[PDB]
C-alpha cells in the first residue's frame, strides 16, 4: 500500500483564478500519476496522466508536473464548469491506489 | 543468434502489448487499392472494412494512422498473420531503424 | 586465502530446510550443523551471514568438495559479477545495493553463490539481506517454491536481487529528476557535486548491471546439467527484466550527461564578469592610490603646506578621477 | 461509441454473496485491463481489483483480497466481480473502468483508467 | 507492391535531404549568431545542434543498412525487377550520411570560434 | 571488416559451400554492432576534449574568484588608510581629540559589507 497525500482537503476559489493542488507519495511512484475529476453523481473523468501528459479532449487549462514524490494539479483560470472534486491515483505498483480527494468551491 | 521470442517485462502482465511513444490524439485507417485501370480511396474507422483487403489481386495501400490503440494493430497483426514480436517491434517506437525478412 | 571487506562486525548463519511435506529452519552461531545437510535429498538454504571468518567458509568449502579458486574468488569482493560452469556445481558472483537520501552514496555487497545437489550455498559479507520475499514464500507455503529442486531456489535468489535492482532504479529515478529540476532552476557548487557523483553512481550501476546480464544469458543458454529443463524459462524471464535495467541506465546515465555538459558550457562568461570586477576595482583604486600615496612624501618643504583648502581640493580631484573611470566603464556594459 | 455498463447491484444481508456485472460495448475486453473502483457514501474513491482477459492476470485490493474474485471471459465480452463474505464496510457505489498501459521508463510503467462505467449501489 | 514500398521508402529519404537542408540553414544562422554577437544562449543552441546532429547519425546508419540489404539480400517479395530502384535510394542514403558528417564537423567548428571570441573579450 | 564480411556471405564464391553463409551473415551483423559501438566512442571522446578544455577554465575560474576577493576587500580599504598618510598641517581634525574609532571601524564596516555582498552569488 502506497499512501498519497493530497492537499487541501476542501478549497475555494474564485472563477478566472489559478487554483492548484499537491499530491505527496509516501514512496518512489516513478512517474504512474493520474489525475480525476468528479462532479457529484457522475464517474470520474481521467484529466492528466504520467503526471505531466494531458488527455485527449481535456482543456489546456489542466496541467501537471512533478518534483520527486510530489505532483502538483493546477488549473490556470477556473470557470464554471470546473468546480468539483480532484483525485491523485499512484500506478506504479499492481495495487494501485487513490488520494482522499480534495473539492474546488465557487467562492 | 537465438530464436523470436516474446520479452518478459516486469511490470506487464505477460501476454500485454503497450504502445511506447507519447500521441494518443489521432487514429484513422486510410486505404488506397489501385490497379492499372481502376483505383478507390476511402479513410475509416472501422478495421473489420480494411480486413478483406488481405486477398487483393491488385495493390492496396493500407495506412493506419494512431498506433496509441493496440485494438487495431493487435487485430491487424492477428489476421494477416504477422508476428507478436513483430507487432511488438511496432508498438514499440524507442528503436532505431532496422529490416527483417519472414517467409 | 585472505578476506579484503570492509565488513567484519558481525557473523551468524541461518540455514532453512525445505520440502515439500515440511520446512526446518534453524539459526545457529556453530558450522558442524551445517555439514550433515551435503547428504540431504530435500533443498535446503544455507547463508552464511558475514564471510570474515575464514576458518568457517574453509571448513564449509572443504567439506562440499569446492575448489580454492572457488574460496579466494568467494573471499575476494572488488570483482565484477561472474558465473563459473563445473561439472559438479555451478558459481554465481553476484551484487548487493544499497541507497540512502540525504547523502547519495551506492553501497554494493558482494554476494555468491554456490549450487550443487539439492543445496545452495551463498555468502553474504555483511548482515543485511535481499531475500526476504523468498523467505516468506518458503515459510507459508506461497507459490510453487516448496514443489521444486535447489534450481529453483537459485531463480528465486536471483530475481528478488533483480527485483531491488528495480527498486534501486525507482530510487534514481526521482533523484534524477529532483536534480534535473534543480540545474534547470538554479545551479550552483552542490548542484554539479549532485551531478558528478550521481554519474558516477550511475557508472557503477552500469558496470554492474551488464556482467549480471550476461550471468543471465549463461544460465538460460548454456543449460547445465545442474539446472532442469523446465527452469530454463524462468532464467529467460531474469534476463529480460535485466535488459529493462540495463537499457533504464544508458537512459540515466544520458540525462546526467547532458545535465552536466549543459552547466559546464558556461564557464567563460563567469570568467568574464570575473575579471570585469576586478579591473574595475583595480582601475579604480590604483590612481586613487598613486594620488593618495604622492602627498604623503615627508619632505622638509612641501609646496600645499603653504596652499590653503587643500583636502577639498584634492578629494575632488580624486573624486572626478574616480567619476571619470566610472563613466570610462559602461561603454559595453561592463558592469 | 465505446461503453462500459455495469449492472448486478442491490441490497444484501451482510456476510452473504454478490455478483456483479459489467458489459463492454465498441471494445474488446481481451485487449485491456478491467478494475473495480468503489467509493462509499461521504467518502472517496477505492480501487478494488483488477483483470487482464488476455492472460487471467488478477491482483486485487488487501482490504478485499481473500474474498473477492474477478474474472472475465472474452466469448461474452464481460467482466465479472464475485463478493464473498460481505461485510457493513463494502456497501459502496461500484465503478467498471478501463484502463491502458503508458511508457514512462524501460523499468517502470504506468496506468490510466481512462474510460469508466455508471455505478452500481451494493 | 514492391514498387510501392519503393516508393514511399523514395519519399522518406527525399523527406530527409529537406530535413538537412533546413539543418544547412540553421547552421547558417547560428554561425552569423557566434561571429556577430556571442551570447550565453547561442552555445545552448550549438548542443542543441550537436546533439540533434548525433540523433541524426545514428538513425540514419540503419538507414543505410536497411537500403542495402533490400539491394542485396533480395527477398522473394521484390520481384527482382525493382531493384535498381533500391540500388538509387541506398546511393542516397550514402549521400545523405556525409552531410550529416560535414555537419558534424562545422559545428564543431562553431563550438570553438565561439570559445575564440570569449577569450578576445576577456583579453581586452 | 564489414566490407570483406558482407563480400563473403554475398559474392557466395564456390570455395564456401551454401550452407556456410548464414555464419557468415552473423558475423556481418557482429561487425556492424561493433562499428557502431565505434564512434559511439568517437562522440565520447570529443566529449571528453571539450570538457577538458571547460574543466580548466573553471579551475582558473575559481583562482581568479579567489584573487578578486582579496583585492577587493583590500585594494580600497588600504586605500583608506593610505589616504591620512599624507602629510597635510592644514585640517586640523586629526590632531582634534580621539581614541581612533573611526577609521578602524569605518574598515570593519566596509569589509563586513564587502563580504555579504560576496555571499549573494558566492565566489568563495
Ligand atoms: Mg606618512
Amino acid at each position: 500500500d502506497i499512501q498519497m497525500t493530497q492537499s487541501p482537503s476542501s478549497l475555494s476559489a474564485s472563477v478566472g483564478d489559478r487554483v492548484t493542488i499537491t499530491c505527496r507519495a509516501s514512496q518512489s511512484v516513478s512517474s504512474a500519476v493520474a489525475w480525476y475529476q468528479q462532479k457529484p453523481g457522475k464517474a470520474p473523468k481521467l484529466l492528466i496522466y504520467s503526471a505531466s501528459s494531458l488527455y485527449s479532449g481535456v482543456p489546456s487549462r489542466f496541467s501537471g508536473s512533478r518534483s520527486g514524490t510530489d505532483f502538483t494539479l493546477t488549473i490556470s483560470s477556473l470557470q464554471p464548469e470546473d468546480f468539483a472534486t480532484y483525485y491523485c491515483q499512484q500506478s506504479s505498483s499492481s495495487l494501485i491506489t487513490f488520494g482522499q480527494g480534495t473539492k474546488v468551491e465557487i467562492k | 543468434m537465438e530464436e523470436k521470442r516474446l520479452s518478459a517485462k516486469k511490470g506487464l502482465p505477460p501476454g500485454t502489448l503497450v504502445y511506447t511513444g507519447k500521441y494518443r490524439e489521432d487514429f484513422e485507417i486510410e486505404v488506397m487499392n489501385y490497379s492499372i485501370e481502376e483505383f478507390r480511396e476511402f479513410k475509416t474507422t472501422d478495421v473489420e472494412s480494411v480486413l478483406p483487403f488481405r486477398d487483393s489481386s491488385t495493390p492496396t495501400w493500407i495506412n493506419i494512422t494512431g498506433i496509441h490503440r493496440t485494438d487495431v494493430v493487435q487485430r491487424v497483426g492477428e489476421f494477416f498473420g504477422i508476428h507478436p514480436l513483430v507487432l511488438e517491434d511496432i508498438l514499440n517506437v524507442h528503436q532505431r531503424p532496422k529490416v527483417e525478412f519472414f517467409e | 586465502l585472505v578476506y579484503t571487506g570492509k565488513y567484519r562486525e558481525d557473523f551468524e548463519i541461518e540455514v532453512m530446510n525445505y520440502s515439500i511435506e515440511e520446512f526446518r529452519e534453524f539459526k545457529t552461531t556453530d558450522v558442524e550443523s551445517v555439514l550433515p545437510f551435503r547428504d540431504s535429498s530435500t533443498p535446503t538454504w544455507i547463508n552464511i551471514t558475514g564471510i570474515h571468518r575464514t576458518d568457517v567458509v574453509q571448513r564449509v568449502g572443504e567439506f562440499f568438495g569446492i575448489h580454492p579458486l572457488v574460496l579466494e574468488d568467494i573471499l575476494n569482493v572488488h570483482q565484477r559479477p561472474k558465473v563459473e560452469f563445473f561439472e559438479n556445481y555451478v558459481f554465481i558472483v553476484l551484487k548487493m545495493f544499497t541507497y540512502d537520501k540525504n547523502l547519495h552514496e551506492l553501497e554494493s555487497e558482494q554476494v555468491s553463490l554456490i549450487l550443487t545437489k539439492n543445496c545452495v550455498l551463498m555468502f553474504q559479507e555483511k548482515i543485511g539481506d535481499v531475500f526476504d520475499p523468498v523467505r516468506e514464500r518458503i515459510r507459508y507455503n506461497r507459490g510453487i517454491i516448496r514443489k521444486k529442486r535447489a534450481d529453483y531456489l537459485l531463480y528465486s535468489l536471483i530475481d528478488a536481487l533483480v527485483d531491488d535492482y528495480f527498486v534501486l532504479l525507482e530510487k534514481i529515478d526521482d533523484e534524477i529528476d529532483v536534480l534535473e529540476e534543480e540545474v534547470l532552476e538554479r545551479p550552483e557548487k552542490e548542484t554539479v557535486q549532485r551531478t558528478h557523483q550521481l554519474k558516477r553512481n550511475l557508472v557503477e550501476l552500469r558496470k554492474t548491471i551488464w556482467p549480471l546480464r550476461e550471468v543471465l544469458s549463461s544460465l538460460y543458454r548454456d543449460v547445465p546439467p545442474l539446472i532442469e529443463k523446465e527452469t530454463v524459462p524462468y532464467f529467460r524471464d531474469v534476463y529480460d527484466h535485466t535488459i529493462q535495467i540495463a537499457d533504464t541506465v544508458e537512459t540515466f546515465r544520458d540525462i546526467v550527461s547532458g545535465l552536466l555538459d549543459v552547466y559546464l558550457s558556461s564557464v567563460s562568461n563567469k570568467t568574464n564578469e570575473v575579471m570585469k570586477v576586478l579591473t574595475i576595482i583595480a582601475t579604480i583604486f590604483m590612481p586613487l592610490t598613486f594620488i593618495a600615496g604622492i602627498y604623503g612624501m615627508n619632505f622638509e618643504y612641501m609646496p600645499e603646506l603653504r596652499w590653503k583648502w587643500g583636502y577639498p581640493v584634492v578629494l575632488a580631484v580624486m573624486g572626478v578621477i574616480a567619476v571619470i573611470m566610472v563613466v570610462y566603464f559602461k561603454k559595453k556594459k561592463w558592469l | 461509441e465505446v461503453q462500459l455498463v455495469e449492472s448486478g447491484g442491490g441490497l444484501v444481508q451482510p456476510g452473504g454473496s454478490l455478483r456483479l456485472s459489467c458489459a463492454a460495448s465498441g471494445f474488446n475486453v481481451s485487449y485491456y485491463s478491467i478494475h473495480w473502483v468503489r467509493q462509499a457514501p461521504g467518502k472517496g474513491l477505492e480501487w478494488v481489483a483488477s483483470i487482464s482477459s488476455s492472460s487471467g492476470s488478477t491482483s486485487y485490493a488487501d482490504s478485499v483480497k481473500g474474498r473477492f474474485t474477478i474474472s472475465a471471459d472474452t466469448s461474452k465480452n464481460t467482466a465479472y466481480l464475485q463478493m464473498n463474505s460481505l461485510r457493513a464496510e463494502d456497501t459502496a457505489v461500484y465503478y467498471c473502468a478501463r484502463s491502458y498501459w503508458y511508457y514512462i521508463w524501460s523499468y517502470s510503467y504506468g496506468n490510466a483508467m481512462d474510460y469508466w462505467g455508471q455505478g452500481t449501489l451494493v
